[PDB]
């Protein structure tokens, strides 16, 4: 395989002892408590360099715990690659951390810290005459470059040449490290094996991307305008990928629907070569290009939206294109048009591929297409930390070292979705919910507790409260017929199942532009995928919504940027869940999920004057049972 | 290396009779984040602490507050000796967020008129909270500075972490040519000492001027409860004071009676001035080799004062900061308090 | 203050001293003991001319041989800076010693800057004012008023009285600066130009710019009595070679040939119409050609000369006959043939490179004028024009410039190159061709300066590196000593802003136009500093053409929108009076409460002589590193000669002058030791050019200030604004580098004499 597990070693290396665990020598004189056993850096308030330890630890590790006084750290195996790129010294990281953190630097923690600072994310790759050579930036890389089976064995004895480095660059190593060092030019066969030998020895390399030195690929028709929006999480993903001088390829997990592709297109502009965008599914290609990409300076007519059912121009574009994995290689090959793109992707030397939510598509096709396509570099703009695409070939080492992580706590607190007040509404029970819980336990009951009139009335508090507050109210309900029955009573336009698209955006038109209509009831038609709206109060009614990885994507998706800060809590979330019903387990999974995602959590069970709110239809227990039998039809 | 007062403040003359009007600034420059909450919220509180201490150390003075918003000079409290009204105005200032830029010349024009009703005996002073890097002068600001120096209106400005010549020229010009009031701030504690140094009088060189012999009164207490009344506020005052001359009731305060217009002070105004006029010499740390004192304190009982034959502990220092004339040792913590609130040296008094 | 250099009692004017001066003053005396040139990188933040003059002021009262001095600078602005500071020094000398100064020094600029007649002073251009005063009193025009009364010829009324009363002694006792000389001469009906032009032979110290010691048309009044045994100081001598390049350069245009043909035709009438007026006066000057080069009445005159000589001062010019062109009519013969030959040599296919000797040979076959006769045009034109008592000169201005080229072409060769581009590359493919001629070896004018001079001093605080100067100009130095600013406080932050808010490499090398990937970062830099920085911000763009697109496209977006409200912005403009009005309204704003920002050009006039004190500058921004490759291959042709005659390549020459230009602009922000301020520089290549920065600045640029973020640099200047603005005056750490009055210098420097 061309990927190594070292990009995803996270989730392990969190375990210590008491008699086995050694008491920290720095505990007597040290501000923080960085115990290598638990993988934590408990930075106390007395630290002389508490911010520095977080900066050094943040670059190299992941802080699992976020207490006000003392913090905690989580296992991050990929942090060696990111920690190496940041610049933390191999000895320097341990020496400062051991002295500052009270927990003494353990051999495994120090060796990994010593390895992470230098060996992790500090590989050596040479290049001569604007090409790839069998060498490295340092003396170790020069021995490493010649010691590679493809880097060294597949290398010509000539140190460097203008024609070979420009053309040939055991294939053209454009995923090499910093050039202008001792090396010797290489052959042009097997970058597949070249990235296979790197991962087996587990050597995370600080790769470069020298587009200007590649004569085989001409300069493509790219309309270089950065006029697209730039956002606090977007520039550093550019900056860290670009670094100094040449750019590189890697994994940058981003919020979907928050201009995730914006870094890639701007990164595509800088490299000036063949770039393609891969999306989750074909229907997303047109919907997402129509939802934000018009303001973007990318060219819709040149970026042929590959769908395999509607036909555009292919194998003929002089510039960039936008497609999906399903269009690339899946059972969703509607015709031979998709396979014709795949054949052209081999004859054309494609240097950059933008990925949008790879996790939905299994990675097995990712390796199949790469070998035939003969790609130079890639970019996987995923969203989820845990995924099914952790096969033998890790997409991190398949593409390159990670640069920036989807720090959702940064974007849900900086003004877009700041002050995330997650709630789970426990609507008061009654006889029929208890009658329905005992009689039947099948999943057909999934809508027989959703139909709670107090849930709708609990929503109606959020309807009246947030419209009075000038906020935005979003309701999530995978059902259709019962959801349609909901908002007719309150007599307002509302999103519903199989809504006409022009009407729903017209409902959205009164939603985020006008304040009188502010409640929108998104169905399962929302994902995947449609325009994820600006979120100020999100209501989720369906709580199973398999699987949990979809929930992380859906939680990040609908909860979107809100450019409004009047209230102290400018981003509400509510989980209207009937209690003493089946959704106890499903809701309690969400309750742990939101707090584990980092968002602030609360429980809203007592509305301000619950029984005095308007539209008291079906409030009495008798009327609620009648609707439950109507929902039996669904 | 020792950081204390150099030799001694020679007790001849200090300014107790004064009317210091601080000019705050609520400008979009103060919206820029330098302090912990922001520039605007933090400075107000340290001025709030400044006001009470200014009344604490200079109770025979009056206070005024000036704010600068949107390039306009705005007063929130007239020059007066009322601590609570000044804070109340600052709360509304605290409640609001800054906007615009400061207007130096308008404040200087405001300052000249504002201290015109200030009496001759009260030493004129205007405190400028100037933090931004620009002003708004609708005329010749060099003319008004020429007016304040000619009319004997000294100006001390409290600049933020920025240095401007016009403010430095303003400090130099008004203060009888002296350029020693241009200290700036860089920290939470750093800005407070500028206010705290403004709490104490500011002598550099007092010139020979026509001194005024002024008349002032001492009030008398009241005790009535059911007959609760006062002739100053005309409210239900269950306790107050009385001028010996006008027999017009006033609340329990140093408030000047509104009938015969003579200054009223109870005990603090004369006494708070007395400790300011004649400060004693600072209790410098007496040498450990030249201590010749017992292992304890004298003003209080601090037995800790000698490590004795303990390497880098012995030959260090000692809690033996002794007063000069009194020749009595005292701990550094104690001897600091000896010159912090009340001078009241034990060895000097115990004679 | 009165300290010694073991032989010189120095009457130092500042009560406090600066160790960099003492290091400068100690070694500069050794240069005076054993003659050299002694490039000394004296700090510019320190007062360089304060001890530069004061030591030399004490030089004359002790050393009795060097009765004359030369102070030469790039602009008259630094001449008067010397004048204003030195004027106090002479009065400071009288304050301590009594009456022992006996010093005379006046600035020499021109007729334009020192004219007092309201009729003459109206005009703006100096030459027109120079022409009006010269025609007001000319060796052939002013005689036509005294002998016969007329309204055609007026009188200066100030040269008239100078001709009567001023040239009998020296000015009474004042050491007049530009401001002081203007005031004195206004009330006493005198024009200050004719004083100092005559005062060359009487000034114990002579004050004039670099041109009047180097430029051949104006340096004909140089006196060996003030040149043989004198001491010469070159102030801001970093821009010395560039001036010499212009001295032997000249362009032409297709419009000018129409004027040149006008002058050729109009003078043809002029010389012929006066023939019937006085034909014997015409021929009388012909017998003046056979005898010699007209020496009796071409050089021994008070006012007569009209045509300037671009050749070296009369040494590189034979005195033989100028061919058979003696006749007035026959003068027309070769004039019209040569003007036609140059026109087809003005419409050349493209830039062609021929040795200027070969141009004479190609001329020789088309128009048979031998090289030796053609060298005599300059003294010919004055010999002929004087006879015609010409009254109209407008179309004749082309005659003096073309004939200036005629003297140059027949005399200079194998060091220069002739080029004729058919158009300007920025406005290519048009009938606007140039007779391009530019100087390739500046040392031809430099060497004769060192040929006669014995005491010479070269000093500049921006020269970096200091080693190519002796090899470029071919002069002998002995004391190459460098100075680093030793202070107890930083007071300056040279910055290497490679990465901006986008963290993208910023420069101006990529193009000479605007682009959203680049322009949004520079503007975001300007606004972010405008929020925080204190009053006084000066920037120096690489070129003025670059800035016009920069500001106009800045106006398109709302990036300046917040910059509008922060400070007061005044722009550098092609007209000098407006920019001086812009700059005079910049300094007042900076001193006043409101903040101000100035924008200028690295190659502009601002970087030449302008100073910026505390208020006038606190944070200076440098958009990129200025490369002067924008123009046509003229400089490429110029650069080739430097590559083979000297071992200085394009890469070494380009960056080292660019940083020299960069270091020239930066140091203006600091005035004294007390002065402080950040000097930010924004280009990626500034990482590599840390070597080209001056050692005093380069030392301040540690390896930790490379490729900073500008927002971090905002924090860096935020910390600078927090730290430096503090009135930190410990007064005990001063004495290490402040050397309080007459105490620590005598105490400590005796330990330094080892
Ligand atoms: S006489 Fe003197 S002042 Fe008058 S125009 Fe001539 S040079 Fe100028
Ligand atoms: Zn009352
Ligand atoms: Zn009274
Ligand atoms: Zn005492
Ligand atoms: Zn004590």
């Amino acid at each position: 395989p061309a990927d190594f597990v070292p990009d995803s070693v996270s989730g392990m290396f969190r375990s210590h002892d008491f008699s086995y665990l050694r008491l920290r020598p720095d505990h007597a004189s040290r501000p923080l408590w960085i115990s290598p056993s638990d993988g934590r850096i408990i930075l106390e308030s007395f630290s002389p360099l508490a911010e520095q330890a977080q900066d050094f630890l943040v670059t190299i590790a992941e802080p699992i715990s976020r207490p006000s006084h003392i913090h905690e750290y989580k296992i991050t195996a990929y942090s060696l690659y990111a920690a190496v790129s940041v610049g933390l010294e191999t000895d320097d990281i341990i020496s400062v951390l051991d002295r500052l953190s009270k927990v003494p630097v353990a051999e495994s923690i120090i060796n990994f810290i010593k390895g992470a600072t230098i060996s992790y994310g500090k590989v050596k790759l040479v290049i001569k005459h604007n090409r790839y050579f069998v060498e490295t930036t340092q003396a170790d890389i020069l021995q490493m470059l010649l010691n590679d089976s493809v880097i060294g064995p597949l290398r010509i004895d000539s140190d460097h040449q203008v024609q070979p480095p420009e053309d040939v660059l055991e294939r053209e190593e454009e995923d090499d490290d910093i050039d202008a060092v001792h090396s010797f030019e290489i052959a042009n066969e097997s970058v597949e094996v070249v990235k296979k030998r790197c991962q087996e020895i587990d050597y995370p390399v600080l790769e470069e991307y020298d587009f200007r030195n590649d004569h085989r690929n001409p300069d493509l028709d790219i309309d270089l305008k950065p006029s697209t929006q730039i956002r606090p999480y977007q520039e550093k993903s550019l900056s860290k990928m670009f670094g100094n001088g040449r750019a590189r390829s890697g994994i940058i997990v981003l919020p979907c629907g928050a201009g995730k592709t914006l870094v890639g297109i701007t990164a595509a502009c800088t490299i000036k070569k063949s770039v393609i965008v891969l999306c989750t599914s074909s229907v997303s290609v047109m919907q997402w290009r129509q939802q934000f990409l018009q303001w973007c300076t990318l060219q819709p007519e040149n970026c042929a939206v590959f769908t395999s059912d509607n036909k555009e121009m292919f194998q003929t574009e002089s510039g960039l294109v936008v497609s999906t994995y399903s269009m690339v290689a899946n059972t969703r090959n509607r015709s031979h048009d998709s396979q014709k793109v795949m054949d052209f992707l081999t004859g054309r030397e494609w240097g950059f591929i933008i990925l949008d939510e790879v996790h939905v598509v299994p990675a097995a096709m990712f390796r199949r297409v790469v070998s035939t396509i003969a790609a130079h570099a890639k970019l996987g703009l995923t969203a989820t930390l845990v995924r099914e695409d952790d096969k033998i070939g890790d997409l991190n080492f398949l593409i390159g070292p990670k640069l920036y992580e989807a720090n959702w706590m940064e974007l849900s607190q900086k003004g877009h979705i700041a002050n995330v007040q997650c709630a789970e509404v426990w609507c008061p029970m009654t006889a029929e919910f208890y009658q329905e819980y005992l009689r039947e336990t099948a999943r057909k009951r999934m809508l027989l507790y959703i139909m709670n009139p107090t849930k709708f009335q609990a929503c109606q508090f959020l309807i009246q409260y947030h419209e009075r507050r000038g906020d935005k109210i979003i309701v999530f309900s995978d059902n259709v017929y019962a959801l349609q029955e909901y908002a007719l009573k309150m007599g307002k336009p509302f999103i519903y199942g199989s809504t006409p698209q022009q009407e729903r955006m017209n409902i959205l038109q009164n939603f985020q532009y006008n304040d009188q209509i502010n409640t929108i009831f998104l169905s399962k038609v929302g994902d995947t995928s449609i325009d994820l709206p600006e979120a100020t109060c999100l209501i989720q009614i369906s709580s199973h919504y398999g699987s949990r990885r979809q929930e992380a994507q859906r939680l990040g998706r609908i909860l979107r940027a809100k450019r409004r800060n009047d209230e102290g809590f400018n981003a509400f979330f509510y989980s209207l869940v009937s209690k003493d019903t089946q959704e106890m387990y499903y809701s309690t999974k969400r309750q742990a999920f939101l707090v584990d995602q980092g968002y602030a959590f609360k429980v809203i069970t007592h509305l301000h004057g619950m029984e005095n709110i308007p539209n008291l239809a079906y409030a009495s227990p008798r009327e609620r049972r009648e609707l439950l039998q109507e929902v039996l039809l669904k | 290396k020792k950081r204390t007062a150099k030799k001694n403040i020679t007790p001849y003359q200090r300014g107790i009779i004064r009317s210091l009007i601080l000019t705050l600034d609520c400008s979009e420059a103060m919206l820029e984040k330098d302090l912990r909450p922001n520039r605007h919220a933090m400075i107000i509180q340290y001025a709030i602490d400044f006001v009470h201490e200014f009344f604490d150390q200079n109770p025979i003075s009056q206070m005024g507050i000036i704010i600068m918003r949107n390039g306009l000079a705005q007063l929130v409290s007239q020059v007066s000796g009322n601590p609570q009204d000044h804070i109340d105005a600052l709360k509304s200032i605290r409640k609001q967020e800054p906007k615009g830029n400061p207007s130096l010349q308008n404040a200087l024009e405001m300052a000249r008129g504002l201290l015109l009703p200030v009496p001759a005996h009260c030493t004129r002073e205007v405190l400028i909270v100037f933090g931004s890097l620009s002003t708004t002068d609708p005329g010749d600001i060099h003319q008004t500075i020429d007016s304040l120096v000619s009319e004997k209106i000294r100006v001390k400005v409290l600049g933020l972490s920025a240095q401007v010549a016009i403010c430095k020229e303003l400090c130099k010009a008004t203060n009888y040519g002296d350029e020693s009031f241009y200290k700036i701030l860089l920290d939470e504690t750093h800005l407070k000492e500028l206010f705290n140094e403004a709490v104490t009088p500011l002598p550099v060189n007092k010139i020979n001027k026509g001194f005024t012999l002024v008349k002032m009164g001492f009030p008398t207490r009241i005790f009535e409860d059911t007959p609760t009344f006062c002739s100053c506020h005309s409210k239900l005052v269950y306790g107050g004071y009385f001028c010996p001359n006008c027999h017009s009731k006033v609340c329990s305060l140093p408030t000047v009676c509104p009938c015969c217009d003579l200054m009223l002070i109870l005990s603090t105004h004369l006494a708070r001035s007395y400790h300011h006029l004649m400060p004693l010499k600072t209790f410098a740390e007496v040498p450990t080799t030249e201590k010749f004192r017992s292992e304890d304190c004298f003003s209080c009982q601090s037995r800790f004062p000698x490590x004795x034959x303990x390497x880098x502990x012995x030959x260090x220092x000692x809690s033996r900061y002794r007063c000069e004339d009194c020749k009595q040792e005292f701990c550094v913590d104690c001897d600091v308090f000896i010159h912090e609130i009340l001078h009241n040296c034990p060895g000097c008094e115990s004679k | 203050m009165k300290f010694y250099i073991d032989d010189l009692p120095v009457l130092f004017p500042y009560p406090k001293i600066y160790p960099e001066q003492y290091n400068y003053m100690c070694d500069i005396k050794k240069t005076l003991d054993v003659g050299g040139n002694s490039i000394l990188e004296m700090p510019s933040g320190t007062g360089k001319t304060v001890s530069l003059l004061s030591l030399t002021i004490a030089y004359q009262m002790h050393y009795p041989e060097h009765r004359k001095i030369i102070y030469c600078s790039r602009t008259m602005s630094e001449i008067e800076k010397a004048l204003v500071e030195l004027e106090n020094l002479m009065d400071y000398r009288t304050k301590e010693l009594g009456y022992q100064e006996d010093f005379r020094g006046l600035g020499l600029t021109s007729r334009k800057n020192l004219c007092l007649h309201p009729e003459v002073s109206k005009e703006r251009k100096g030459t027109v004012v120079d022409e009006k005063c010269r025609r007001m009193t000319n060796g052939q025009a002013k005689r036509k008023l005294e002998e016969d009364p007329e309204a055609n010829v007026e009188l200066c009324e100030y040269h008239e009285n100078l001709y009567n009363i001023e040239v009998e002694d020296y000015l009474p006792k004042g050491v007049f600066s530009f401001e002081k000389l203007l005031k004195y001469c206004e009330e006493k009906t005198l024009c200050p130009y004719f004083i100092v032009r005559r005062m060359i032979s009487l000034c114990n110290i002579i004050i004039y710019s670099y041109h009047y010691l180097l430029d051949p048309k104006i340096a004909e009044r140089v006196s060996n009595e003030v040149s043989k045994d004198s001491i010469v100081i070159f102030d801001e001598a970093h821009n010395i070679d560039n001036v010499c390049i212009e001295s032997l350069s000249l362009d032409l245009t297709t419009d000018a040939l129409r004027r040149a043909t006008r002058g050729a035709n109009a003078l043809d009438e002029r010389i012929s119409e006066v023939r019937k007026v006085d034909s014997q006066k015409l021929q009388d000057e012909y017998e003046k050609l056979v005898q010699g080069l007209h020496s009796a009445d071409i050089l021994t005159d008070q006012e007569e000369p009209f045509v300037e000589t671009p050749v070296l001062p009369q040494d590189l010019l034979t005195e033989a006959i100028p061919g058979n062109i003696r006749r007035a009519e026959h003068f027309v013969s070769f004039l019209k043939r040569l003007i036609e030959y140059l026109k087809t040599r003005m419409k050349v296919l493209h830039v062609i490179s021929e040795t200027p000797k070969s141009f004479l040979q190609h001329l020789k076959q088309l128009t048979f004028i031998e090289r030796k006769p053609l060298r005599f045009c300059s003294e010919r034109l004055s010999l002929l024009v004087r006879t015609l008592e010409v009254t109209e000169v407008e179309d004749f201005t082309a005659l003096k410039d073309i004939a200036t080229f005629a003297t140059l072409i027949s005399t200079y060769e194998e060091g220069f190159l002739l080029i004729i581009e058919p158009y300007e590359i920025e406005n290519a493919a048009v009938p606007n061709p140039i007779m391009r001629f530019t100087c390739l070896d500046a040392s031809i004018a430099i060497k004769p300066v060192f040929e006669r001079f014995s005491s010479v001093i070269i000093t500049s605080g921006t020269i970096s590196p200091l080693d190519m100067y002796p090899r470029m100009l071919n002069f002998k130095t002995v004391l190459q000593k460098s100075y680093a600013m030793t202070l107890a406080k930083k007071s300056f932050l040279p910055m290497i802003i490679t990465k901006g808010s986008d963290q993208v490499a910023i420069s101006s090398r990529f193009e000479i136009r605007n682009d959203p990937s680049i322009v949004r970062n520079y503007g975001s830099m300007l606004v972010e500093f405008a929020k925080i920085t204190p009053d006084g911000m000066v920037v120096f763009f690489p070129s003025y053409l670059y800035m016009e697109s920069i500001v106009s496209m800045w106006q398109t977006m709302g990036i300046l929108d917040e910059v509008w409200k922060h400070k007061l912005i005044l722009v550098e403009t092609p007209d000098a009076q407006e920019t001086s009005l812009a700059l005079e309204t910049y300094r007042k704003a900076c001193s006043n409460g409101r903040g101000a920002i100035l924008l200028s050009v690295a190659r502009g006039k601002v970087s030449e002589g302008i100073d910026f004190d505390h208020q006038y500058g606190r944070t200076v921004l440098m958009i990129g590193i200025p490369f002067q490759y924008t123009e046509s291959r003229i400089l490429k042709a110029r650069l080739e000669f430097m590559r083979e005659n000297y071992r200085i390549r394009e890469n070494d020459f380009l960056s080292f002058d660019a940083m020299r230009h960069a270091a020239q602009c930066l140091g203006r922000v600091l005035r004294g030791k007390d002065d402080y301020g950040v000097m930010v520089l924004a280009d990626r290549r500034f990482s590599r050019k840390r070597s080209q920065l001056p050692k005093w600045i380069a030392q301040g640029l540690s390896d930790a200030d490379l490729n900073l973020s500008t927002d971090m640099a905002i924090s860096n200047t935020k910390q600078f604004l927090r730290t430096m603005a503090q009135p930190t005056d410990p007064k005990d750490q001063e004495g290490v580098s402040v050397w309080s009055y007459e105490d620590l210098i005598k105490h400590q420097n005796s330990r330094k004499d080892q």
